[PDB]
């Protein structure tokens, strides 16, 4: 499993006809979010003209961000958020921080690449060719893992995934408060709970594009039920190869592991996936 | 193997030379062109022809007058004249156009994955298109290939 | 007294190509035959077609398909240039049509999916062979087709169109008659349209002694249909034969065809464009010319309406090339359009045009 990664390389991953979408970072932010949307893409290269160079990735992160750390109210506008340029929160965002930009080869392997995901903590690895210095593609798991899983020819016995503090939400928190989660835990779902331990819903990094698609940002303050308004379990006795075969068939990015009564007693990502198989 | 070819007419025609202690070489007619192929060892060759009963060069072909004052036909046979490629190099050496309907066919704007899109014809690729400035900010897009596979790059830029 | 060339004793002259003179020639010891095209040396550099035959050499010796004639080599001379290739008994397509009439469905049917896969593979490898015609498809022993005289063929090459009016009259695409530019595989197809005619009916769908109609007659794409034509083949014809190259038949469509599947062998097989301005043409390249200068861009007039500029990165240190035309869209509108031309690239590209456009009209 782990040796055929090392051997294929990432261009037999690269779609034979793809969209990128490329910022300037003197796009303005708002603008930026809303191009994510209508284009139909969950991430976007920063490119900087006057360094001439692509400096990083916007990813739905950043809007999390921008929204928690700059929601005033719902009978207040984010004047952030509105009127800020890429670059001027990219300089907020990480001041006395600095996260340089991860890439790949398109010739390099897809074990390099699943590397690179967890290696520097990421969901999207953008695929840029050295000579033309082009960005090809965008590299995620699932489309990895979709990979691994058409070459394929229990969950307590191999114990992957995090079951210990789990962050998770109640079925009427608000979503400025679910923001605040996905950002000091550093988690990409968060499993909605009802008054006893079982889940209900999970509200994930992506459940928070809809609010710049539907503009809606500006009330943080509503249920993350309501918020879900607009629009999968896996039990520990279950072998790891229909685990996978659920996430894929299913076309997921994580599965709750859930016990006999409906109650969450861990989650297994996709990352977790990729990595305990490199 | 060079080729020793004599334009205009005549009954019989023979090739003298330096290559062939000057014996008289029948040369074969086709028609208005009488022929004869030889390899030649690389350098430098000298020729007459036996014209119907007249000793002539072709003077269209470089010459050379002896000390004698003998007028043959010269020939250098260069290494560059054997090889396809090699000689070939040494031998290199108003309204505006109607739109073509091609370029009026794009991928962008012809459930699914809004990723992924159409193969283009290869007519299309790298020319420049762009959406109306609205909002004071440009967006520019164009598909390139790489390899066998095709991107479709669209920028966001402020003006 | 044999005229030799590799062990191959040349004889007739099968006929006379594009760039050259085609001989018999028998091995001395086998008898095995090959057709050699004569290229002289100095006929080939006085039309400038060097770089032509460079290529169409380049192309053709790689090339291998079973309706193709293969080039076996390439035997230079200080004189001429010596293109050995397999030779085919059978003579022209064009006078089998001629001494025996028109071909039967089936008969039709099989040679026009030869051809055609041949004319596929051409395409499929960036070649389009322009001037296909009976008098081009050459006959074997055993009645297969093989496209012959790659003298006229172009290469396709990534973003840009031909502009060589190239063929027959008859067998010339509307737009090669009328001189438009063209991408390549649509004009082989309405070719092969009218080699699928020629096979069926054995006479030619468009034809007049008098030019202008015959002209006419092809730019309205009328012909006429002789009522034992099967309703099927009508359908690929009226398809193939589409004077808008943009609602022509592709190798696809017509592979997808009934008529062309049956009994296949399985061997063979708001975005805008650039600006539009409505000002006077040369006005236009002037506003232009005065706008690359303001950029301080380094550039190369081509034509009066092509223009190869080159732009020096102040940061990387790189050069960066792109190509600007003029086309003409409406009787009253015009339109620039931008090209990248390959050594961020795209970016710089995407940043070089976006500069160009602020300080231009529409
Ligand atoms: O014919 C040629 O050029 C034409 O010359 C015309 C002219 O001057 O009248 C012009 O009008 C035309 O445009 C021009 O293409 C050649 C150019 N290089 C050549 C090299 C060759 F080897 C032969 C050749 C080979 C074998 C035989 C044998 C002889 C015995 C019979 C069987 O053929 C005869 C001759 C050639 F014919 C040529
Ligand atoms: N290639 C990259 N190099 C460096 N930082 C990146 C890269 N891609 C994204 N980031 C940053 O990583 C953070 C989290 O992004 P990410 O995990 O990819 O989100 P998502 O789960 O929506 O894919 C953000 O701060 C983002 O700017
Ligand atoms: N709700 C959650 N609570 C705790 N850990 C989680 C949760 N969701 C994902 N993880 C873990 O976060 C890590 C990165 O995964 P992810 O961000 O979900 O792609 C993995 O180790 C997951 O098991
Ligand atoms: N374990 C899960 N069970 C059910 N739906 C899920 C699960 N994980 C993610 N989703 C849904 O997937 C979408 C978000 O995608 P993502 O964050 O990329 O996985 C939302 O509509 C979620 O409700
Ligand atoms: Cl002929
Ligand atoms: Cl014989
Ligand atoms: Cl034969």
């Amino acid at each position: 499993y782990t040796t055929f990664m090392k051997s294929h390389r990432c261009y037999d991953l690269i779609p034979t006809s793809s969209k990128l979408v490329v910022f300037d970072t003197s796009l303005q932010v708002k603008k930026a979010f809303f191009a994510l949307v209508t284009n139909g893409v969950r991430a976007a290269p920063l490119w900087d003209s006057k360094k001439q160079s692509f400096v990083g990735m916007l990813t739905i992160t950043d809007f999390i961000n921008i929204l928690h750390r700059y929601y005033k109210s719902a009978l207040v506008q984010i004047y952030e958020l509105e009127e800020h340029k890429i670059e001027t929160w990219r300089e907020v965002y990480l001041q006395d921080s600095f996260k340089p930009l991860v890439c790949i080869s398109p010739n390099a392997s897809l074990f390099d690449a699943v590397s690179s995901l967890i290696r520097n903590k990421i969901h999207r690895l953008p695929v840029i060719d050295p000579e033309s210095g082009n960005t090809l593609y965008i590299l995620t798991h699932k489309r990895i893992l979709k990979f691994l899983k058409l070459f394929i020819t229990s969950l307590e016995e191999l114990q992957i995934g995090t079951y210990a503090n789990i962050a998770m939400v109640r079925t009427t928190t608000p979503v400025y408060v679910a923001l605040g989660i996905f950002v000091q835990h550093r988690v990409s779902a968060l499993p909605v709970v009802d008054e006893k331990g079982r889940v209900v819903d999970i509200y994930s990094k992506f459940d928070v594009i809809n609010l710049a698609a539907e503009k809606t940002y500006n009330n943080l303050d509503v249920s993350v039920t309501k918020a879900l308004q607009h629009r999968l379990k896996c039990y520990l006795h279950e072998t790891l190869e229909a685990i996978i075969n659920r996430l894929v068939e299913a076309e997921v990015h994580r599965l709750v592991v859930v016990d006999e009564h409906d109650v969450v007693k861990g989650i297994v990502s996709l990352s977790d996936i990729l990595q305990a198989l490199v | 193997p060079t080729v020793f070819r004599w334009t205009g007419g005549g009954k019989e025609v023979y090739l003298s030379g330096s290559f062939n202690n000057w014996s008289k070489l029948p040369l074969t007619r086709s028609q208005n062109n009488f022929v004869a192929i030889l390899d030649l060892p690389e350098g430098e060759h000298q020729y007459k022809f036996f014209v119907d009963g007249q000793w002539t060069h072709d003077p269209s072909e470089p010459i050379v007058t002896s000390q004698l004052g003998t007028v043959n036909n010269i020939i250098q046979v260069k290494k560059t004249d054997f090889e396809v490629f090699d000689a070939l190099m040494v031998d290199s050496q108003k309204a505006p156009p109607i739109l073509p309907p091609h370029l009026l066919q794009v991928i962008l704007n012809k459930s699914c994955d809004p990723a992924l899109l159409p193969e283009p014809n290869h007519v299309m690729l790298n020319h420049l298109y762009a959406l109306s400035i609205k909002d004071g900010v440009m967006v520019l897009s164009a598909t390139h290939r790489y390899k066998k596979k095709y991107v479709t790059t669209l920028l966001y830029k402020p003006i | 007294g044999r005229v030799k060339i590799g062990h191959y004793i040349l004889g007739d002259t099968l006929g006379v190509g594009t760039f050259g003179k085609v001989k018999v020639g028998k091995h001395e010891l086998t008898g095995h035959k090959v057709a050699v095209k004569i290229l002289n040396r100095q006929k080939i550099r006085s039309l400038d077609v060097v770089g032509k035959i460079r290529r169409e050499i380049q192309n053709l010796k790689l090339f291998r398909h079973p309706h193709i004639i293969k080039l076996y080599q390439v035997i230079s001379t200080p004189s001429d240039i010596f293109m050995v290739m397999e030779y085919v008994s059978g003579g022209e397509l064009f006078d089998y049509i001629c001494k025996n009439g028109r071909l039967d469905e089936k008969e039709s049917r099989r040679l026009f999916q030869q051809i055609l896969s041949g004319v596929d593979y051409c395409h499929r490898h960036m070649v389009v062979h322009r001037d296909l015609k009976p008098e081009n498809v050459l006959l074997d022993a055993h009645m297969n087709a093989k496209i012959a005289d790659f003298g006229l063929s172009n290469m396709m090459s990534d973003g840009e169109f031909l502009r060589t009016s190239c063929g027959s009259p008859n067998y010339a695409a509307p737009e090669v008659i009328s001189g438009r530019l063209y991408a390549g595989p649509e004009v082989d197809i309405w070719s092969s349209g009218v080699i699928l005619y020629a096979l069926l009916c054995g006479t030619l769908p468009f034809d007049d002694d008098h030019v202008p109609t015959l002209f006419k007659k092809i730019c309205d794409g009328i012909f006429y249909t002789p009522q034992y034509l099967n309703p099927s083949v009508i359908s690929l014809l009226k398809h193939m034969l589409q004077v808008d190259p943009m609602k022509r038949a592709t190798i696809k469509d017509i592979r997808e065809h009934e008529w062309f599947k049956q009994d296949l062998p399985k061997y063979l097989f708001k975005w805008h464009l650039g600006i539009r301005s409505q000002s006077r043409p040369n006005d236009i390249m002037a506003e232009v010319c005065r706008a690359i200068k303001q950029l301080d861009y380094e550039w190369k007039v081509v034509n009066p309406y092509y223009l190869r500029v080159r732009r020096k990165n102040p940061v990387t240190s790189t050069f960066s090339k792109m190509s600007l035309q003029l086309y003409q869209v409406d009787s009253r509108t015009y339109l620039l359009d931008f090209r990248s031309i390959d050594d961020s690239h795209t970016i710089e590209f995407f940043e070089m045009c976006a500069n160009l456009i602020k300080i231009l009209a529409q």
